[PDB]
């Protein structure tokens, strides 16, 4: 919950910390 | 909607309760 622009690799990984429901999958950019 | 600014993932990833699976 500190820092801030990670939707990358951070909104996913940071997932795996929120969800963590076997997998996940957001919407990149490219 | 979300993303597309700061990237956030920082205070709406109860939102991203929703992403996984």
């Amino acid at each position: 919950f500190v820092n801030q622009h990670l939707c990358g690799s951070d909104l996913v990984e940071a997932l795996y910390l929120v969800c963590g429901e076997r997998g996940f999958f957001y919407t990149k950019p490219t | 909607g979300i993303v597309e600014q700061s990237c956030t993932s920082i205070s709406s990833l109860y939102q991203l309760e929703n992403y996984c699976n």
